[PDB]
């Protein structure tokens, strides 16, 4: 939630990793609980040795973290489905991003809310003449 | 390419003494010219059982067969 | 950020949620289809606009739309 | 029969005020 | 590869090929154009792509007539 | 290169002005403007 | 971030694309945050005055440079052999050959020979000395300052025009037909008869002279009473010399018909009488629409009354569609301007109305090609603003069952028939060209298909050309339309039968095939543009294109993958077609007139029927003097056009990079360049404020389109100018 | 050969046989009667 | 017309003495030189084609024109009615990928009744579909 507990995996070091945006604007951090000491391909580049137990990996974009989560959930026979993706600011605060409700978004649970859901078809969208100078969008209003 | 644009512009501006020609500022390819000198000096010094060179494009006489030129040295 | 609007033609097939590689879509409960669920996009500030959810959808003129609006560091996908 | 230098300088001076007036138009078109 | 074969064709028909004369003098096909006129883009256009394409252009009613309607075909 | 017309001294200073002095201060003012907040 | 001020969504992204998108949406005032309906019109009005002052500064600059650095006083002494001068050359990069070759037309300074028609214009207007057109340059500077002050004062809240003033269509159509098109043509006919015709008669009329002498010795009273034949009492005979008093009978409005035999131009009295006869009809037609006075017409009752059985609801509820929107008005304005600009081009080479402009062949060629390349632009922009109107400003609930909605209801019939017409012309024009080119390649040019263009030759037959022998309606002298006793019979007949001028040129068998080629380019460009405008709202792929806007990159790789799905991308392809067909007609025009001016008409009549004749006798033969603008030996005055030739080739191929390669490659490359700048030691001091990204998809499409366009235009303005200035200069 | 009759009746082989027959009768008509610009 | 016929044109009579032999027949240029004599030529010596519609020059244009208007209509009818008779057998997709070559040969032979069949299909209403039952695009 606010503190990241984990060890860095065995990796020699790469060039496509954390650039100067990490210590300035934001970075991301994936934490998961392994079973054995297997090998995984990080989206930064090359392969790395996944450490045994709870390990922590710092990445630069959220898409790399979700691509690693896809690689952890599909490309292993002990399917690692207990990973947590946090967003780390340079101020020190840590925001729990995924799977923050607690259950995966692919299945439904009670406690979520329908954000960004329309009550019409796309053919029932309004025309851009009646809202020509309101400043809004033809899909929003 | 900017060498080609530069002497294109120096020829278009009527100043041929500022181009990259041979009479102008000359960029002599000294390394391949030295390699051609070694290939011309090869038979007798570094290839003693060879009569002629590896080719007549490095350096040597002009080979003429039927009124045409087979291979002359390419400076 | 872009605007991911999800219309009422969604049949709850949850293909768009498992296709999006950024965790913006998620299935919320509903009562308008056989599957009794509809996709929803709360985390629209993380959507890059890749329209990978508008490749796996079975309805005619797919029930989820991604309107490419403003851009930021997340929506442009920059690691620098 | 050709022009004089004072006619060229008078042309520059009489075209100086369109520069000020276009600067005024550009300023009020920005705001 | 288009620039490589252009450099090959022009250098070999300006500095290598041509007829030979019995006194030893060599006259080339394009009379030595590569020395001072291969350094310009206009020199590559005028002295190579305009001057040597005339044999493709003016060859109608002859044996080299299919090459004209392959020239325009490739364009 | 000279000028047979009247005021030949004037392009001698107007060509470097519109070539260098006008675009350098225009790009300087525009880069100060479009990158400020 | 302050830039851009108008857009809030572009003032917040840290990327470098907000500078480009702030540049290219600076004039789209509809997508500005915080702009109401009337502020749109008021900002348009002030920007209109800014443009109308820029065009006066440009005309004043042309006038000032002909006054200052031009040999205008030495050009009127012998305008058949000496060359006009645009301006002088002051770049410091000139060597000695580029100064010894650019001191042309008798001037010690390096000059630049003018190829626009400003000298023949200013001589036909009546300007003789440099002082009066310098005074015209100062007058245009003051007039440009006047319109700049109008643009400033029409932004104050006191003098701010209301929205109902801009919606007042009938109270400005009257003034644009009478007080802008009529009384200004009336003032131009007045300037013609007062200054232009007496300077063609030798009498120097100035501002201190026109109040004293009358243009006609009979006075103003024969116009007030009647019997106007004394205004055409004695015209200028065939033995008249321009600018002098030699055989020049004074009569101000003489309708002759045909050409002046000395200047190969129209009679200036005929020009003045024509402008009077158009000013009268324009002031008459300006009193049509209803204003504060109850007499006139209101356009709502005219449009609502034009119904029909096959038409549908007619033009009902259509005045509000044009008057509320602005892209509909801009599309109609650009369409009418494009057709009349090509009308300018087609009537400034066959009916020249300037002194000795039919002999300066490079000037006529440059002016014709310039106006055709403007007309193609304006036609493409008319259809582009039609697509913008269909995206933004079209509502189907108000335009119900009228001609616009019924146009949209059968768009799959329209663009499929345009697809048929395009394939019909294209398959067989290319089929006949390849058939001709093969049979000439096989040494048998008698097997060519040379279809005689009998329809156009029939039009020349009913125009006056008795060459083809078709005795129909004007070439037959006993016809009904020939024996009417009108004024334009003998002069126009001898002008159209003279085989020296460029009026109604002898149409041979090649012009059949090339005019089918221009019909091909016109139909295909109309196909892409109408398909863009009618599918601007939607189609079977995405029927929410009204919701996405006009220009947007794609809709992802799904549903097949909709690259180039917007109506902006139909403009994109149609821009290449407009450049292509304009290149076709201008290659055709320039080769025809190179056969006419040199007297070797048989070269164009024999070689144009197959494609290698175009590739040999036009592109290969006429460009021999262009590429020899700088040899290793010497440099002549055509060196700047050889450099512009290669420059145009370079920009035309630079657009290929943005066209062929797409964004994702360049983004992956820019990631590596960003890494190299962030890990270079001594360049870690200098860091960007805005994050550098690649150019966007629609953006770099537009950049590659711009390079294709200006590369095309620069290499053709190099070749078209230098080839006919090397042949005739 | 219950599959050879289907393979010889696919679209490319049938359009190539039809274009071979069309080019054959066109070349034969152009050999026995050459150079016909009109009728 | 202003064009001289090939029977008396001086440039054509100068060019006909050395017409090239196209086929293997060594007298092909001479028989072409007397075949093209009926046509009319301009000032270059090449046979032009009058296309105005006058029947005295219909052999230039109209006689091959309707000849093509048969054969194209033949191909069009053979391509149309065949699709109709594979609108259902069991599956039209494979019958469009591989050809039912006896059915195709039957249509290819029977296609020479195409214009009377075209007026018959236009009168029976089975040629032009209705404007409402056609799958149009949304406006
Ligand atoms: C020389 C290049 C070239 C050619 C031939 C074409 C040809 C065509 N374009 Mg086109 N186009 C081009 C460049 C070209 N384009 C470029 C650079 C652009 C800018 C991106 C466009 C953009 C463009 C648009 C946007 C559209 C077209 C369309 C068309 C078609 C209708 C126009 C026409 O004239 O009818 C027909 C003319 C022809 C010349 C067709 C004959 C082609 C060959 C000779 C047929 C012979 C068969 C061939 C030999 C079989 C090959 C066998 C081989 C496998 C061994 C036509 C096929 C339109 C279209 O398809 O819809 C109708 C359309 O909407 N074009
Ligand atoms: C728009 C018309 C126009 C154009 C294209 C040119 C072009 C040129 N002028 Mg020029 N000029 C113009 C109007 C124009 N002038 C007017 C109206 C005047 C009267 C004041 C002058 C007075 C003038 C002098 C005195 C000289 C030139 C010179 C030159 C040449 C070098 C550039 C330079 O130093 O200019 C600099 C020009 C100025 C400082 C004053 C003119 C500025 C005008 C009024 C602004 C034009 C507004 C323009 C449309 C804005 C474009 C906006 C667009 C980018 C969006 C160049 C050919 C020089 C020359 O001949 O060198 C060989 C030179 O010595 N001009
Ligand atoms: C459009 C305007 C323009 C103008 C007027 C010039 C002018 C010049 N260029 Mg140039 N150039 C231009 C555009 C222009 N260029 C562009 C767009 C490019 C890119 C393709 C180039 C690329 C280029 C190259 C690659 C070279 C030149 C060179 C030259 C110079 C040739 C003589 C020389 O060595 O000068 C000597 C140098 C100078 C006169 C520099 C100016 C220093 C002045 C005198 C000091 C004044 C400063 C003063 C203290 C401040 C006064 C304050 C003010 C308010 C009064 C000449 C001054 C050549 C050169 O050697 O220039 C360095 C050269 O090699 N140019
Ligand atoms: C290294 C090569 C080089 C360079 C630097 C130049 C430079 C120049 N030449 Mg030149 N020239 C060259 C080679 C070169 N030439 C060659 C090889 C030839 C053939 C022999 C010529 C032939 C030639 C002629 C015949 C003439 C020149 C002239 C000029 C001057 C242009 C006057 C000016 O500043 O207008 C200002 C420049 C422009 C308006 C062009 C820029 C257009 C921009 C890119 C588009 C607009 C961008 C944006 C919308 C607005 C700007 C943004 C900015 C304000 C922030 C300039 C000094 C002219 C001259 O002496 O001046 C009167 C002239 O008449 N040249
Ligand atoms: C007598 C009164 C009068 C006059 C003279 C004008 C004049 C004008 N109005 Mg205007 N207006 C008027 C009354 C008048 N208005 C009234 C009463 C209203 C009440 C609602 C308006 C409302 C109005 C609006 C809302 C707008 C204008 C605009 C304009 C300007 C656009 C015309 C232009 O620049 O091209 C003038 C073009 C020509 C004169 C000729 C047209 C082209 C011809 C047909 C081509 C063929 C011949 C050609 C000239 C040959 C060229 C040869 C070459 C050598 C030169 C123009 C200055 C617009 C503006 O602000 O633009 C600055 C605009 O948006 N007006
Ligand atoms: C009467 C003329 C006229 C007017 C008033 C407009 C007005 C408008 N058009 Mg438009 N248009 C026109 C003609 C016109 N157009 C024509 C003739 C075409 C066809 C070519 C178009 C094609 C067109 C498109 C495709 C679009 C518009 C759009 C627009 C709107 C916003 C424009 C904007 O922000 O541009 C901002 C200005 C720019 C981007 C500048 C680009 C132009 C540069 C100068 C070209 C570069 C040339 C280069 C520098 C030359 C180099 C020379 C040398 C140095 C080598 C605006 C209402 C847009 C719209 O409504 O939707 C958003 C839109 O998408 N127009
Ligand atoms: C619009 C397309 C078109 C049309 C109407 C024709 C029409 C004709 N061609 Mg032809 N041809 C075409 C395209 C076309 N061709 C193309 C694209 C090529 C290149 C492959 C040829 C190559 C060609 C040859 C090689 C010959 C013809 C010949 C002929 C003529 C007699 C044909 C025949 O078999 O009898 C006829 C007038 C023949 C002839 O002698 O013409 C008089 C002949 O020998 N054509
Ligand atoms: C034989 C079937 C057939 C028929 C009856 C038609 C009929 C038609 N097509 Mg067409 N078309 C066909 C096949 C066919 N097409 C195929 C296979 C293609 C892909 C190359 C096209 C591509 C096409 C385009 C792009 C366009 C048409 C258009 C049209 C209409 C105008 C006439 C025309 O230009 O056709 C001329 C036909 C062509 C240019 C292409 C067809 C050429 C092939 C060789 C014909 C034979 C096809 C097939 C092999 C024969 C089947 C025989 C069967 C026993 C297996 C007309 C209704 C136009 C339209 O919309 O009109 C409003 C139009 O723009 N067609
Ligand atoms: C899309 C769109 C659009 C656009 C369109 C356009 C762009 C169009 C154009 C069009 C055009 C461009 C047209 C034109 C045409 C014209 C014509 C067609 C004319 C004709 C005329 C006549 C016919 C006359 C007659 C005559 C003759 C011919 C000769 C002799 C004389 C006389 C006079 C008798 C708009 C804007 C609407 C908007 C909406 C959408
Ligand atoms: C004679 C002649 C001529 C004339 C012509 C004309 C003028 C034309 C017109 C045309 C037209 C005016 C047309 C119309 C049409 C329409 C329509 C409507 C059509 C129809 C069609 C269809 C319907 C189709 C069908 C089909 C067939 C038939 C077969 C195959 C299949 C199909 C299906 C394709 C000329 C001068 C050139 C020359 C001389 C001769
Ligand atoms: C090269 C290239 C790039 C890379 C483009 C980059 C990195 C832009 C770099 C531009 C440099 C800085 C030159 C810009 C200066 C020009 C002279 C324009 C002047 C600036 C104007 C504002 C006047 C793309 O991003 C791209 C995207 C989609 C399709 C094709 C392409 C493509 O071809």
């Amino acid at each position: 939630m606010t503190e990241l507990s984990g060890q860095p995996p065995k990796f020699g070091g790469s060039t496509g990793g954390l650039l100067s945006k990490a210590n300035r604007e934001e970075k991301y951090a994936i934490t998961w609980t392994s079973a054995s000491e297997q090998v995984f391909e990080m989206p930064t580049g090359g392969a790395a040795i996944m450490n045994e137990g709870e390990n922590l990996l710092y990445l630069a974009r959220k898409e790399q973290c979700l691509a690693l989560g896809t690689q952890l959930r599909t490309k292993f026979k002990p399917k690692i489905q207990d990973y947590k993706i946090y967003r780390v600011y340079p101020s020190g605060e840590v925001q729990y991003l995924h799977p923050a409700d607690g259950v995966f978004p692919e299945k439904v649970n009670e406690g979520r809310e329908a954000q960004g859901t329309k009550t019409r078809r796309i053919g029932q969208n309004p025309e851009p003449v009646t809202i020509k100078f309101s400043g809004k969008a033809p899909y929003e209003v | 390419f900017g060498l080609y644009i530069h002497n294109d512009t120096m020829r278009a501006l009527g100043r041929p003494q500022d181009m990259f020609s041979d009479t102008a500022i000359q960029l002599q390819p000294i390394f391949a010219q030295w390699v051609q000198h070694l290939h011309t000096l090869a038979p007798g010094a570094t290839a003693p059982n060879a009569l002629a060179t590896a080719s007549y494009a490095f350096g040597g006489e002009t080979i003429a067969v039927a009124g045409k030129v087979a291979m002359m040295p390419i400076t | 950020s872009h605007s991911v609007k999800i219309y009422d033609t969604c049949i709850g097939c949850t293909q768009c949620v498992r296709a999006c590689p950024l965790d913006v879509l998620e299935m919320v409960p509903w009562d308008g289809c056989k599957a009794a669920q509809i996709a929803s996009s709360p985390r629209t500030e993380d959507c890059v606009g890749c329209k990978r959810c508008e490749t796996a959808c079975p309805t005619d003129f797919l029930s989820i739309r991604v309107y490419l609006g403003a851009e930021t560091t997340r929506s442009m996908g920059l690691a620098y | 029969m050709a022009l004089s230098d004072t006619q060229i300088l008078a042309a520059l001076v009489v075209a100086l005020l369109p520069a000020f007036l276009a600067f005024r138009l550009s300023t009020e078109l920005y705001k | 590869l288009s620039v490589v074969i252009f450099h090959f064709s022009w250098k070999m028909q300006s500095d290598v090929w041509g007829t030979v004369s019995p006194d030893g003098s060599v006259t080339h096909v394009t009379l030595g154009n590569f020395a001072q006129s291969a350094i310009t883009i206009n020199g590559w256009l005028r002295d190579f792509l305009w001057a040597q394409a005339a044999n493709v252009i003016n060859s109608y009613g002859s044996a080299l007539s299919a090459y004209g309607i392959m020239f325009l075909a490739g364009h | 290169m000279d000028g047979s017309y009247a005021a030949s001294y004037l392009p001698w200073i107007l060509i470097p002005m519109v070539g260098w002095l006008f675009p350098a201060v225009t790009m300087g003012l525009l880069f100060i403007h479009i990158e400020s907040e | 971030t302050k830039f851009p001020k108008f857009s809030q969504d572009l003032a917040q992204d840290p990327t470098t694309r907000r500078i480009w998108y702030g540049i290219a949406t600076a004039h789209d005032f509809e997508t500005h945050d915080g702009m109401t309906e009337e502020n749109l019109y008021q900002k348009i009005f002030a920007s209109h005055f800014g443009h109308i002052a820029i065009i006066f500064l440009w005309t004043s600059g042309t006038l000032f440079h002909v006054a200052w650095q031009g040999n205008f006083e030495q050009w009127i002494k012998d305008p058949l052999n000496i060359r006009p001068i645009a301006h002088a050359i002051w770049d410091p990069h000139f060597g000695e050959g580029a100064v010894n070759a650019f001191t042309q037309a008798g001037a010690s300074n390096p000059v630049n020979i003018a190829y626009s028609g400003v000298y023949h214009w200013f001589y036909t207007i009546g300007m003789t000395t440099n002082q009066e057109l310098y005074s015209g340059a100062v007058f245009l500077l003051v007039l440009a300052s006047l319109f700049l002050f109008a643009g400033w004062l029409h932004l104050q809240p006191k003098f701010r025009p209301s929205l109902a003033w801009f919606k007042n269509a009938e109270s400005r159509l009257n003034h644009h037909l009478a007080g802008l098109f009529g009384v200004s043509s009336l003032a131009w006919a007045g300037h013609l008869v007062h200054v232009a015709i007496p300077e063609a008669r030798g009498q120097h009329v100035g501002w201190d002279n026109f109040l004293s002498t009358p243009p006609h010795p009979a006075g103003l009273m024969p116009f007030f009473t009647g019997n106007w034949g004394v205004y055409a009492a004695d015209p200028d005979t065939a033995g008249h010399i321009f600018g002098t008093s030699e055989g020049a009978g004074t009569a101000i409005l003489t309708f002759l018909g045909g050409f002046h035999p000395q200047t190969e131009s129209l009679w200036l009295t005929d020009i003045a009488h024509h402008h009077l006869a158009i000013a009268v009809i324009f002031i008459i037609a300006g009193h049509m629409y209803r204003t504060n006075w109850g007499i006139g017409h209101s356009i709502k009752e005219i449009l609502n009354a034009h119904k029909g059985p096959l038409t549908g609801a007619g033009h009902t509820n259509l005045y509000d569609t044009i008057n509320n929107s602005l892209h509909f008005q801009l599309g109609l304005a650009l369409a009418s301007l494009g057709v009349i600009t090509s009308l300018v081009a087609q009537h400034m080479y066959s009916l020249p109305s300037y002194a000795f402009i039919a002999q300066d062949h490079t000037t006529q060629a440059a002016l014709y090609t310039h106006h055709q390349y403007i007309a193609g632009f304006l036609m493409v922009g008319a259809f582009a603003h039609g697509a913008i109107f269909f995206v933004r400003d079209y509502d189907p609930v108000a335009n119900k069952d009228n001609v616009l909605a019924r146009m949209l209801e059968h768009k799959e019939a329209l663009i499929s028939h345009l697809s048929w017409v395009s394939l019909f012309l294209g398959f067989h024009t290319l089929g006949l060209y390849v058939h001709n080119d093969v049979v000439v390649a096989f040494g048998t040019p008698e097997k060519q298909i040379l279809i005689e263009p009998v329809f156009a030759q029939w039009i020349q037959a009913t125009s006056g050309k008795a060459l083809y022998g078709f005795d129909v309606l004007l070439s037959n002298p006993d016809s009904i339309a020939s024996t009417t006793g009108a004024a334009w019979l003998p002069g126009w007949l001898d002008a159209i039968n003279s085989g020296t001028n460029s009026l109604f040129l002898t149409i041979g068998p090649g012009d059949f095939l090339v005019h089918h080629a221009i019909a091909l380019g016109l139909h295909t460009t109309a196909l892409i543009l109408i398909k863009g405008a009618l599918d601007a709202r939607g189609s079977k792929l995405m029927p929410d294109k009204k919701d996405f806007g006009y220009s947007f990159p794609c809709d992802g790789p799904g549903r097949g993958g909709t690259c180039d799905i917007s109506a902006w991308d139909a403009f994109y392809l149609a821009m290449f077609w407009m450049l292509n067909t304009l290149g076709w007609l201008t290659f055709y025009w320039h080769w025809k007139h190179l056969g006419v001016w040199s007297g070797n008409v048989a070269q164009f009549n024999e070689n144009s029927t197959y494609l290698m004749g175009w590739f040999r006798d036009y592109l290969w033969a006429n460009s021999a003097q262009l590429i020899n603008g700088y040899n290793p030996y010497g440099v002549n005055n055509l060196s700047v056009w050889a450099w512009m030739f290669l420059f145009g080739h370079l920009v035309w191929a630079t657009g290929f990079m943005f066209l062929i390669s797409w964004r994702g490659y360049w983004q992956e490359l820019i990631e590596t360049i960003v890494w190299a700048h962030e890990r270079t030691p001594l360049a870690n001091l200098v860091r960007w404020k805005d994050k550098p990204v690649a150019l966007s998809i629609v953006q770099a499409r537009l950049v590659g389109l711009a390079h294709f366009t200006v590369g095309y235009v620069l290499t053709y303005a190099a070749f078209l100018i230098a080839s006919t200035a090397g042949k005739f200069g | 050969m219950d599959g050879l009759k289907s393979f010889l009746s696919t679209a490319p082989v049938m359009i190539m046989a039809l274009l071979t027959f069309t080019a054959g009768i066109l070349i034969e008509f152009n050999r026995f009667y050459p150079d016909l610009l009109f009728h | 017309a202003n064009l001289t016929p090939c029977s008396e044109n001086p440039a054509y009579l100068a060019k006909s003495k050395n017409f090239l032999n196209t086929t293997n027949d060594p007298n092909s240029g001479k028989i072409r030189a007397e075949r093209y004599a009926s046509a009319l030529c301009g000032p270059e010596g090449y046979p032009h084609l009058i296309v105005d519609g006058r029947f005295t020059h219909a052999g230039d244009f109209l006689i091959p024109s309707i000849l093509f208007l048969y054969i194209a209509g033949w191909i069009g009818w053979v391509g149309r009615s065949y699709l109709i008779e594979i609108r259902e057998s069991k599956n039209p997709e494979m019958q469009e990928v591989v050809i039912n070559v006896p059915l195709a040969i039957k249509k290819m032979l029977g296609g020479f009744l195409w214009p009377l069949a075209a007026v018959g299909e236009y009168t029976s209403g089975k040629l032009v579909m209705k404007d409402s039952e056609i799958p149009t695009s949304p406006r």
